[PDB]
RNA sequence: CCGGCCGGGAACUCAAAGGAGACUGCCAGUGAUAAACUGGAGGAAGGUGGGGAUGACGUCAAGUCAUCAUGGCCCUUACGACCAGGGCUACACACGUGCUACAAUGGCGCAUACAAAGAGAAGCGACCUCGCGAGAGCAAGCGGACCUCAUAAAGUGCGUCGUAGUCCGGAUUGGAGUCUGCAACUCGACUCCAUGAAGUCGGAAUCGCUAGUAAUCGUGGAUCAGAAUGCCACGGUGAAUAC
RNA sequence: AAGAACCUUACCUGGUCUUGACAUCCACGGAAGUUUUCAGAGAUGAGAAUGUGCCUUCGGGAACCGUGAGACAGGUGCUGC
């Protein structure tokens, strides 16, 4: 009845519940275009759906939280990839060939002492 | 529907204390909820490591106050009469809410 | 050893404890508009050493006014020394 | 100068904390102040008794203090009267009821704080510091484990060129977090200055 | 620049002002307080303000209405 | 109930809470909560517990 | 009752303990049959996955007698203490570290969806009321997944300014004030009103950075009565190039 | 210096004390606290109103205050060669 995928993109966590139904999706009780379809990085949540190319086959419902717009988009994409993991393993091999299976291990870096930023050293003169 | 809330510096001590709490609640048998993972509060301090001058050298310290709540909802007369003197731990802070 | 400094500090703590919190919470209540005067000419007669702004948070190990922390009540050097000795509970050296 | 304090880096996993109680902030400061006052007076009173460690536990209207001691009979005194008396004055200085506890430490010349205190007392007696370190390392090897390092610094014979002597046989792996290296320092006051003694020693196989 | 709900007058300054207007005309006396608020009702004093090692006289005039007594005494010395 | 209101300096007793048959003294009274705090000495530690006037009965 | 409403396994994010996991493990080629190197399948990360702590023997008689302690010397009816003012904040100059900008990638008015990390009782203080304002009362909640700080902002849609010393920037100055503290002249921060220097992307020279990095945009904490463009710390967007 | 409005100051002008603001052993009498006056810029110099405890084998049990010399106290004074 339900097909589930979490997905995480370094500050964002999603939950994707899919019934087999109409192709229109919803993210945080509003559609994709109403949430960030006007914004950038909109095609990444369509990349697992357009790589295999189903459009109206399934019915998605995603709750995403934390992070920013592109972190939420990557989390939604990766929850879709775990849903396809729950679907089958041949499509898991296809998504591993594409590059969508891996959870991105690139988190932001801590601020360190004696430094302005995470890696930026303060400027010192020659003398 | 009373809740017992516990604070400690040592998570092993607080886990053994709440394990003895749920073991005394369940040693006969009752509908008792286990301890909840209420979030640990972290006090972090960066202080200077040299007495006179520092530019990049500072040492960093952290206190983790671990927090549990067992929320005893089932009334048992032996549990009420003798849920004292179980852990005998001096590092555990105990509060009661309702 | 700045014992003069520490004696000055504890003397102004004692004098502020003696002349504070007996009428200090009513100062704003009497002064402020309720929704010049004899009352305010009496209110502008309070001394200067009784205020808590006279106090400086100094260390209790040494009396050093700089590098203080409120939670330990100590200077930064003695906070580090007690942490490395283990005399402060729960102060494991952070490593994230 | 560039070494980390090994007890302070082993506190997370291996070394237990010297104080294990809990307090919130506005009494945390007062508990640190009373802990220092109790520890300072107890160390001053029992420096003759040559105690190893003072561990304080508080239930926030009580104090219970455990003293790790080489000689428990000196601290407990005569039929418990002397230990009851300094329990009374610890209660008087802390404002809370006090319980006393004595923990005997075996192998006093393998105990880390007592080696530093004994070398400090020997330099107060003005015997040769080099012989003091050789006796310490020899007695530790004779009646205990197989690793100890002693550093004696400051006014060693009054030389103009500063020089720190440290004696070496056995293993003291300081970067390893698993091994239980006990380390302690002490200060010896003499007519030519203060000498600092720092000792590292491990106790047992893992 | 201060609060409009209450001016700041020292009690010792107020009793010096009241005694000076009781006496009338008077030679200047040395006052150590620089934290003061003046008024057009009490414009006319010849009170002198202390700034460190030298003491300077101050003769207040009609146009100052809310200024400090320390503004007319220069604390610093420049060439 | 007669004498249903308690005051500091008056001994109270716990009926429904887990601290029956122990001595207690009233520390703080919250007028807005309409409920009272008892400072119980237990485990060697002063412990405040909040309870209701109709929930507890005095001794 | 459109405010996550209440019986519910708690599905699931999440928090917080016990663990599993990733160890060149498995297979090919290279290497001398060795260590090892390269590639591939599986897998969340593959070759100390990322980051941090951890900094050997010693050098610089490097720094601190001003955190503290201590050897020698000195004052010990003054190199001691208590005070009221002032100075540590000066100003013909010189250097170092940063912040704001020189603009259209932007400035002004309106609408719009999130963050993570925190702190809060000699406190955090929503909300009632008035004001084109800093902000003025007995206002609930909280000693903390509940309550407050706390409207996140760059961004996205518009309307406008159309490459000007300008609807760019705010220095400086003058009026009318709040908050703090007994008391803001020396010598706090702000907002209400008014002016709007220099600045047209900067010579010789020189600095940081190899990925969630540099840049850029917000947020919290320490000391703190009140006062950070500094410091610590957290998240958003997020490069280019290593022959 | 993870915070300079006289006050956190360590420096200066002026006003005050040499057992001291801070610690111990003494001789003399008493608690505390709250509203003030005569002068002061304050540090400081002198009188009013009030309670006067457990009390030890009535040595007024025990912090605390005002006088005096030596013991002493203090130094963020010098020497990090």
């Amino acid at each position: 009845n339900q097909y589930y995928g979490t997905g995480r993109r370094k500050s964002s966590a999603a939950r994707v519940f899919i019934k087999p139904g109409n192709g229109k999706i919803v993210i945080n009780q509003r559609s994709l275009e109403q949430y960030f379809g006007r914004e950038t990085a909109r095609m990444v949540v369509r990349q697992p759906l357009e790589l295999v190319d189903m459009v109206e086959k399934l019915d998605l419902y995603i709750t995403v939280k934390g992070g920013g717009i592109s972190g939420q988009a990557g989390a939604i994409r990766h929850g879709i990839t775990r849903a396809l993991m729950e679907y089958d393993e041949s499509l898991r091999s296809e998504l591993r060939k594409a590059g969508f299976v891996t959870r991105d291990a690139r988190q932001v870096e801590r601020k360190k002492v004696g430094l302005r930023k995470a890696r930026r050293r303060p400027q010192f003169s020659k003398r | 529907r009373i809740r017992i809330r516990l604070k400690a510096f040592d998570h092993r001590l607080i886990d053994q204390a709440t394990a003895e709490i749920v073991e005394t609640a369940k040693r006969t048998g009752a509908q008792v909820r286990g301890p909840i993972p209420l979030p640990t509060r972290k006090e972090r301090f960066t202080v200077l490591i040299s007495p006179h001058v520092n530019k990049d050298a500072r040492d960093q310290y952290e206190i983790r106050t671990h927090l549990r709540l067992v929320d005893i909802v089932e009334p048992t007369e032996k549990t009420v009469d003798a849920l004292m003197r179980l852990d005998l731990a001096a590092g555990v802070d105990v509060q009661i809410s309702l | 050893a700045k014992q003069s400094m520490k004696a000055r500090e504890v003397k102004r703590v004692a004098l502020a404890d003696k002349y504070f919190a007996k009428r200090a919470e009513l100062k704003a209540i009497i002064s402020d508009v309720n929704a010049r005067w004899n009352a305010v000419l009496k209110l502008q007669t309070l001394p200067r050493d009784s205020s808590p702004s006279r106090q400086r948070n100094r260390c209790r190990q040494t009396g050093r006014p700089h590098g203080f922390l409120r939670k330990f009540g100590l200077s930064r050097i003695k906070v580090r020394e007690a942490a490395m000795r283990g005399e402060i509970p729960g102060l494991k050296k952070a490593s994230w | 100068g560039q070494k980390v304090h090994p007890n302070g880096i082993r506190l997370g996993i291996v070394k237990p904390w010297n104080s294990t109680w809990f307090a919130n902030t506005k009494e945390f400061a007062d508990n640190l102040d009373s802990d220092f006052k109790v520890r300072q007076y107890l160390t001053k009173e029992l420096a003759k008794a040559s105690v190893s460690r003072i561990v304080i536990e508080r239930p926030a209207k009580s104090i219970r203090v455990t003293i790790h001691t080489a000689r428990p009979g000196i601290v407990i005194g005569k039929k418990g009267e002397d230990v009851e008396k300094l329990r009374k004055v610890v209660a008087d200085i802390a404002g809370v009821p006090a319980q006393i506890n004595i923990a005997e430490v075996r192998k006093p010349e393998l105990d880390a704080k007592l080696v530093a205190d004994s070398i400090t007392s020997q330099l107060e007696r003005r015997v040769m510091f080099r012989r003091a370190m050789k006796r310490a390392v020899q007695n530790a090897m004779r009646l205990g484990a197989k690793g100890i390092k002693v550093e004696v610094s400051g006014r060693l014979g009054g030389a103009e060129i500063a020089r720190t002597e440290w004696y070496r046989e056995g293993r003291v792996p300081l970067h390893t977090l698993r091994a239980d290296i006990d380390y302690n320092t002490s200060e010896a006051h003499t007519t030519y200055g203060v000498i600092g003694v720092k000792v590292w020693i491990f106790k047992g196989e893992i | 620049r201060s609060l409009k709900k209450g001016p700041f007058i020292d009690l010792h300054l107020l009793k010096k002002v009241e005694k000076a207007v009781e006496s009338g005309d008077k030679k200047p006396l040395r006052t150590w307080s620089r934290r003061s608020t003046i008024f057009p009702n009490m414009i006319g004093l010849t009170i002198a303000v202390h700034n460190g090692r030298q003491h300077v006289p101050v003769f207040v005039t009609d146009e100052m209405v809310g200024h400090k007594l320390g503004e007319f005494a220069p604390t610093r010395t420049y060439r | 109930r007669p004498k249903t209101l308690f005051e500091p300096g008056e001994m109270v007793r716990v009926n429904d809470g887990p601290f029956a048959d122990f001595n207690g003294v009233v520390e703080e009274v919250d007028y807005e909560k309409s409920r009272l705090k008892v400072s119980v000495s237990i485990f060697g530690r002063a412990t405040p517990v909040e309870l209701d006037f109709s929930q507890v009965e005095k001794a």
